[PDB]
């Protein structure tokens, strides 16, 4: 129809090319967390794009919680200057967008149990453990979580036009069980 | 309070029955309107000429 | 005769029915009005949380500080 | 794997159990027979039909001391709130403790919700959410032949 | 505690009378010696208490959503509850202001309907100024009903239904050009509608009654 997603998230990857001493980063970078017997990576925050970066101590970042593929962009850059003043070797290496949640609203409830029926080699549906029904679209490698509520969030896809064209495949579909 | 909630909501049903029958008069009223206005619009074109 | 007297009173009856209409529709309003009450008398809710402290943040729940007094 | 493997198939044979029935017995929590269990009909390549609320009422008014009166009724109340669009996309126990609960509160032997929480694994608090949703529409589901001792025009 | 049933009890054998003449329900206060409901030994503070819950109770009997006659024995029951009281600064009748106009609508029908025993009741009342005129009855902190059916369909209303009905058949048999049959444009009247309407009102009554039948 005429309504698109909205990309909600976006992990991306890089790769910083040297190794890092966490510890050094965790006492000196203004926002970062390392808890290495809860995980093992520095968790920093930034505020301009709202992002959310893993660095690891191999080199490899993970920006993950940007709304567009720019903004992620501009957030691992923004944590290869921060980590590059810390006194690292940090460079820009294989930028890769890892993933793109995106969401949307038919704006019409949606029975659940016809689509399930009918599509039961794709659609997973068991409401005693999630409410919504995980549609597995195969034309593009893209998940979607489909609600009675009519909200579908798609999740999965490496660009953005695998979201949009994982909606535009789905929306006739809920048409077809509109509630 | 559910014994006149029940009483409400099944004279909430008779009268959304009444409305659907008045409803369906209405429109098909309004059918024999139409019909009305096109054999009067025929009927008086026999007498302009 | 002539179907105006047709429609003059097909229109006297769609009046007379869309009066009923209206009346209904108008006990519809009345009915609805009096679930949306029920379903409020569900939803409503003390004056143990107007005592001393009558002010409180909805966040924390404490009082303001103290005035001057 | 053994316990995905009994949840399925008790769901083929056509009376499933919920994974609350299962980790019930098992060793393992409620989360891992989920993920084996779909694992299991991903690599089996086979699917299991939808359950619904029909399913677990021969099983929960008998675990409960319900006549099959009420038994009857719950059904009859499930299956008419799941058609009648009352309980949008909430998972069939939740349905079926709350038409029990009705059907029992009704009824001539009455249990409470701490009860049918315990028998069907469901959190009083989900048997009061869905509850409240066909608490209004009560009279039109019930069987229209249906003897009790309790009015149904009253219930709280 | 008990007095509702009383009060109940006298409403109902007033009903049963189908009458709304004051002397009848003379006769039945004083063979149900209804108002003895007061005497008995009882101190000012209970006394008062137990007059304002009377007064309150057969009050709210006289609003909707009761029968007319229902109305009207409470109407009587208010006058002999407040007439014989046993406190002193006898008790008032709570009315609120949104029953005000409906009270007066009432009060005006049983005038038009030369109910005068009843409308000169209620005049008693309003000129012994037995009324508090309150903003909400029943000071705030922290059975035989009327339908909505009635006064959408009743008898007269479907009298003329039928009337403009068969009227509209007979002017159908003259509009046409010829007397043989009518036009082929105007057929869709429907003659289920009283059948319709009938088919709701007896499912309706029938469920009202399989309903106030036990099981």
């Amino acid at each position: 129809s005429g309504i698109v997603p909205q990309l909600q998230n976006i992990v991306s990857t890089v790769n910083l090319g040297c190794k890092l001493d966490l510890k050094t980063i965790a006492l000196r970078a203004r926002n970062a967390e390392y808890n290495p017997k809860r995980f093992a990576a520095v968790i920093m925050r930034i505020r301009e794009p709202r992002t959310t970066a893993l660095i690891f101590s191999s080199g490899k970042m993970v920006c993950t919680g940007a709304k567009s593929e720019e903004q992620s962009r501009l957030a691992a850059r923004k944590y290869a200057r921060v980590v590059q003043k810390l006194g690292f070797p940090a460079k820009f290496l294989d930028f890769k967008i890892q993933n793109m949640v995106g969401s949307c609203d038919v704006k019409f409830p949606i029975r659940l149990e016809g689509l399930v029926l009918t599509h039961q080699q794709f659609s997973s549906y068991e409401p005693e453990l999630f409410p919504g029904l995980i549609y597995r679209m195969i034309k593009p490698r893209i998940v979607l979580l489909i609600f009675v509520s009519g909200k579908v969030v798609l999740t999965g896809a490496k660009v953005r036009a695998e979201i949009y064209e994982a909606f535009e495949n789905i929306y006739p579909i809920l048409k077809g069980f509109r509630k | 309070m559910l014994s006149r909630l029940q009483e409400l909501r099944k004279e909430e049903e008779t009268l959304l029955r009444l409305k659907a029958a008045l409803h369906d008069q209405l429109n098909r009223l309004k059918v024999e309107e139409l019909a009305l206005q096109s054999m009067i619009s025929s009927r008086r074109g026999d007498e302009m000429l | 005769e002539d179907p105006e007297t047709c429609l003059q009173l097909n229109m006297v009856y769609q009046e007379v029915i869309q009066e009923k209409l209206a009346e209904a529709n108008l006990l519809l309003a009345q009915n609805r009005e009096q679930q949306e009450e029920l379903m409020r008398d569900l939803a409503g809710s003390y004056m143990g949380h107007f005592m001393k402290p009558y002010f409180k943040d909805k966040v924390t729940g404490v009082g303001p500080p103290a005035n001057e007094d | 794997i053994a316990s995905a493997c009994l949840y399925i198939a008790c769901r083929q044979e056509g009376v499933p159990r919920t994974f609350k029935e299962i980790c019930a017995v098992s060793r393992i929590s409620k989360k891992e027979i989920g993920r084996c269990f779909k694992l299991i009909l991903k690599a089996l390549e086979t699917s299991v039909d939808l359950i619904t609320t029909g399913d677990f009422m021969s099983r929960f008014c008998s675990n409960l001391c319900l006549p099959k009166q009420v038994q009857m009724a719950a059904t009859h109340i499930a299956r008419k709130a799941v058609e009648l669009d009352l309980v949008p996309g909430r998972s069939p126990i939740s349905v079926a403790a709350a038409a029990i609960y009705m059907a029992s509160q009704a009824s001539a032997e009455k249990r409470t919700q701490k009860e049918i929480g315990d028998i069907a694994g469901v959190a009083d608090v989900t048997i009061r959410q869905s509850y409240r949703l066909i608490y209004p529409r009560a009279p039109d589901l019930f069987p229209t032949d249906f003897k009790f001792d309790t009015p149904v025009d009253k219930l709280p | 505690p008990g007095l509702q049933t009383d009060c109940e009890a006298l409403l109902s054998r007033f009903q049963e009378t189908d009458s709304v003449r004051f002397e009848d329900f003379t006769e039945l206060w004083r063979n149900m010696k209804f108002g003895t409901i007061f005497c008995g030994r009882m101190r000012n503070l209970e006394k008062n208490m137990f007059t304002k819950e009377a007064l309150a109770l057969a009050w709210r009997y006289f609003l909707p959503p009761y029968t007319f006659q229902i109305r009207v024995g409470a109407l009587y029951l208010l006058y002999g509850l407040y007439n014989t009281q046993l406190c002193q600064p006898k008790q008032k009748i709570r009315v609120a202001l949104k029953d005000w106009d409906e009270v007066l609508k009432f009060q005006q029908d049983l005038v038009n309907a030369q109910h005068f025993d009843a409308a000169y009741i209620f005049r008693k009342l309003r000129l012994d100024r037995a009324f508090h005129f309150t903003a909400m009855p029943k000071l705030l902190s922290y059975k035989d009903p009327s339908d909505r059916v009635m006064k959408l369909i009743t008898s007269d209303v479907l009298e003329e239904m039928l009337n403009v009905h068969d009227h509209y058949q007979n002017m159908k048999h003259v509009i046409s050009v010829d007397k043989s049959k009518p036009d082929k444009a105007l057929s869709l009247i429907k003659d289920d509608f009283f059948d319709n309407i009938k088919n709701i009102v007896l499912e309706h009554q029938q469920w009202h009654k399989d309903r106030k039948n036990p099981s």
